[PDB]
């Protein structure tokens, strides 16, 4: 009941993070403050998305090996996904933060990134051709956490087919025939093969950029990343 | 992983 598909939509609404209110710097993007900026924002989202997280029932119920694995191994890609629901309804920019709005262009300061903003823009734009809706794209952002990497993996399978059985849920809300729905459904889904690419590229970019010394990273960001 | 695991246990 507790999982029943509105009453769980209603709680990953509930469960959203607030917005991360960042501000651009007065002085115009270098590689290294664009960077800072984009890092600084993404360590303080990474600490949302852990509480984020606790809040989706039956989390903390996993094993602690599988709490960890699973925000490991997707949370790149939860970030990806939140920023093209924000940037959803307006082409050719990034909205990274409510303050922290980047067109496409601005990404040639730092060196690799235009690529990623190209591929997340892309992305985003066959998200809006979608109209995904944000019920849509709550359930398919805890799908990326709970599909990503005993008792547990039991739990685990149940819990990723109950935030499935939402999605499902919320389609059928729409009233369309049910050949469109499971079309939509696959349309969905196979968006998020892009997404992850994407997160893969961003992965290997920061980890360059850490090494490179364009950037230093800290707290849960550097942690997270240390890990792989 | 000690500030995953701490964010993980401790609330805030
Ligand atoms: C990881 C990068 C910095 C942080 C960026 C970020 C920061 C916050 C956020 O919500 C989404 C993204 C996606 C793009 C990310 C970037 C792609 C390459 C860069 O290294």
């Amino acid at each position: 009941d507790a999982l029943s598909p509105e009453q769980l939509v209603l709680t990953l609404l509930e469960a959203e993070p607030p917005h991360v209110l960042i501000s651009r710097p007065s002085a115009p993007f270098t590689e290294a403050s664009m960077m800072m900026s984009l890092t600084k924002l993404a360590d303080k989202e990474l600490v949302h998305m852990i509480s984020w997280a606790k809040k989706i029932p039956g989390f903390v119920e996993l094993s602690l090996f599988d709490q960890v694995r699973l925000l490991e191994s997707c949370w790149m890609e939860v970030l990806m996904m939140g920023l093209m629901w924000r940037s959803i309804d307006h082409p050719g920019k990034l909205i990274f933060a409510p303050d922290l709005v980047l067109d496409r262009d601005e990404g040639k300061c730092v060196e690799g990134i235009l690529e990623i903003f190209d591929m997340l823009l892309a992305t985003t734009s066959r998200f809006r051709e979608l109209k995904l809706q944000h019920k849509e794209y709550l359930c398919v952002k805890a799908m990326i956490l709970l599909n990503s990497s005993a008792d547990s993996s039991r739990k685990l399978a149940h819990l990723l087919n109950a935030v499935t059985d939402a999605l499902v849920w919320v389609i059928a809300k729409s009233g369309i025939s049910s050949q469109q729905q499971s079309m939509r459904l696959a349309n969905l889904l196979m968006l998020l093969s892009h997404v992850r690419h994407a997160s893969n590229k961003g992965m290997e970019h920061l980890l360059n950029m850490k090494c490179k010394n364009v950037v230093p990273v800290y707290d849960l960001l550097l942690e997270m990343l240390n890990a792989h | 992983h000690p500030l995953l695991m701490r964010l993980l246990h401790h609330p805030s």
